[PDB]
């Protein structure tokens, strides 16, 4: 009711929206280090 | 063995012929696998 609003809104993603209102998919990659040994690492190059 | 956040496992299967007790024969265990798990260990229990 008045002063008492549902907390979520839904986007109006029409195909003819201006670019500021187009959808964008996002990915955030967060890296971390703990005392556990490393397990994600960059590839290693080999010579002949 | 848990050392430096790695859980080592060494093992050996062996054919035997007795109803009880450990054999007398010498035989060396080989590295089975080695796991980078980081956890502390102080107790364990068998699954049956």
């Amino acid at each position: 009711g008045f002063n008492c609003y549902f907390p979520l809104q839904s986007y109006g993603f029409q195909p003819t929206n201006g670019v500021g209102y187009q959808p964008y998919r996002v990915v955030v990659l967060s890296f971390e280090l703990l005392h556990a040994p490393a397990t994600v690492c960059g590839p290693k190059k080999s010579t002949n | 063995k848990n050392i430096d956040g790695y859980f080592k496992i060494y093992s050996k299967h062996t054919p035997i012929n007795l109803v009880r007790d450990l054999p007398q024969g010498f035989s060396a265990l080989e590295p089975l696998v080695d796991l980078p798990i980081g956890i502390n260990i102080t107790r364990f229990q068998t699954l049956l």
